[PDB]
């Protein structure tokens, strides 16, 4: 549908109390829950070229303008599914700070992600998955493993982290108009807990039909791209850490 | 239109028997 | 449920009804005890103790409006049947003199020649 | 009630049984370790924190250490510990032989057979809501298991439904009931913080 | 033909122009002191409950402890419980005293 519905389940509570010689028992009590809802929209772009244009040019093809409609609706998708992790306004209870000692070597940085799992483990979450940006991804990278003997101190590897993925923006400049999508900060990062708490929605993946043409022009039929798709982030499954 | 629900995971968390590794178990309906 | 994946939001279904309620729990003071089956009236309710208690232990009061053989009366007085019956806290004794007795019941057996009294038991105002 | 039952078809007596198996769950966990948790230690059984200065936060390596040179001194044997969940990653980083660090190997603490995480449970009935207080978080228990430990178990559980005499709107009530005892001790504990 | 035509732990009654009730809460409607079993609205029928069972509640007077055995009387115009005694209707006896929640347990009374 355009938008979901949420769930609902209902729960019995009960206590079991200690029952001296010939008492009456407390009963217990029924409750309901309900979950969230989601939705998802819609997207599209497309081109106009004139016949003469595709007939005439040698290096013009359609071919590349699905190259280009491929490469947007991919950014498109990173965009939609990661940028609720980047832009939301996280609370000092998930916010973990950068915490290295004096001058330490930046594999200290090991600091940081470990006690990010355990941030992550005191508030019964648990991180699985790092994302991060490119800019650290060498210290990030030395860091999971055990960094090398410092001061007759070796430090051991960081478990419980499947993969890291590094987003960094994308832009594109259509025209005299550029659309940038917004990655992640250097230095700032996010441990989450994957696919619990995110759903990816999708009706239609992608499809690229070829629109409407005006023939009184020759103007080719009208490439355009269309999917509807949608996300539900959340905040229970994200620790933001810093450098 | 068709109706669809988020199949969300809820519901509370199950309870686990942590105490059995410390007491010696006596069973007997006798007592 | 602590670290759920989802921000569920949880809704009661109000229920009034916690207990049949024919029996109350109570807490024995100083100047009290009881033991089983003998009627007390313990924190302003009147029942039969159905446990031994001494000293701030917990015993509880049957109090199910049902018919209780008791005995333990003021043998002076007539207990012919239909007579209320009134518990003398002072005396901790059945009697039907309402001077400032609590009203617990009304005779269903008259008193026998040993004293015996069947009695309905009433709801405890 | 039958109001109960006709308001929401999603209604059953399969969500009211585990509810009694939760809470009976809950229960004997209760039953069998709040006495370890609520017990007034004295100072014999007491083991204070023990970071000397600024140590890495597997300092509680030498905590539990001094924890099992009481209970060995005192002829004991803390062969399980029981702790909260929010001090577990620790523990284990603690109870495995510690990272090298400064030239100072520690090693491994291997009395300790296993390690048992409890936190509370909190359960909201009508306008009460009734809680079996866990570990504290910080203060950690350590345990002869068996010696001193007796579950005394007469009937585990037992759930029965009858409507002999109950009102028309009321469908028949569900009980459930279980004889149970178990017997705690002083001669086996050990109270660790952090 | 019997005299006795239901136990009694229920009795309906008809909402007035003054007077609507909502599920599982406490109502004095027409003499009767009970825990409706329907939401009502005005010129309704609903069921009350005068099972003289214990009963759970909050919908009190916040002033006063409600320490257990004392009498618990039913003041329609602020609609709550209360200790005062005074002209308020009785109608139960506390069986636990309030807690910090301000939660009561009582024993209903059987509308004398």
């Amino acid at each position: 549908p355009q938008v979901m519905d949420a769930k609902w389940a209902l729960q019995g509570n009960c206590v079991f109390l200690e029952h001296i010689e010939g008492e009456e028992i407390k009963f217990g009590t029924i409750n309901a829950e309900n979950g969230p809802v989601a939705r998802i929209q819609t997207y599209a772009t497309g081109f106009e070229y004139t016949k003469e244009m595709k007939d005439f040019n040698q290096t013009f093809s359609v071919e590349i303008l699905n190259k280009s409609i491929g490469e947007s609706y991919n950014a498109l998708l990173n965009h939609i599914h990661l940028s609720p992790i980047i832009n939301f306004n996280y609370k000092a209870s998930n916010k973990t700070a950068f915490k290295g000692t004096n001058d330490p070597i930046w594999l200290g940085i090991w600091r940081t992600l470990t006690q990010a799992q355990k941030d992550t483990v005191i508030a019964k979450r648990q991180g699985n998955i790092l994302m991060a940006s490119s800019a650290d991804q060498i210290e990030i990278e030395m860091a999971l493993n055990g960094g090398h003997l410092l001061n007759g101190s070796m430090y051991p590897s960081i478990k419980n982290i499947s993969t890291v993925i590094y987003y960094d923006g994308w832009e594109v400049t259509v025209g005299k108009k550029t659309y940038s999508y917004k990655g992640v900060t250097p230095g700032k990062g996010y441990l989450i807990r994957p696919k619990r708490g995110f759903k990816e929605l999708i009706k239609r993946d992608l499809t690229t039909e070829v629109g409407n043409a005006d023939l009184s022009k020759l103007v080719e039929n009208q490439i355009v791209g269309h999917c509807y798709r949608g996300a539900f982030a959340a905040v229970e499954e994200n620790v933001q850490e810093i450098s | 239109l068709r109706k669809v629900v988020l199949d969300v995971e809820l519901g509370r968390e199950q309870v686990q028997l942590l105490y059995k590794p410390i007491y010696d178990s006596i069973a007997d309906s006798n007592l | 449920f602590k670290g759920q994946p989802t921000p569920s939001t949880i809704t009661q279904i109000t229920r009034a009804k916690i207990s049949d309620g024919k029996s109350v729990r109570v807490i024995l003071s100083e100047g009290e005890s009881t033991k089983t089956q003998q009627f007390y009236l313990i924190n302003g309710f009147f029942g039969v103790a159905m446990q031994d208690g001494e000293k701030g232990d917990e015993v509880t009061l049957q109090i199910e409006q049902a018919e209780y053989e008791t005995d333990n009366i003021v043998t002076s007085e007539a207990f012919e049947a239909g007579k209320l019956i009134y518990w003398d806290n002072t005396a901790k004794k059945f009697t039907t003199t309402s001077a400032s007795n609590r009203l617990v019941g009304r005779v269903t057996d008259g008193k026998d020649s040993n004293n015996v009294i069947w009695f309905i038991l009433l709801p405890q105002q």
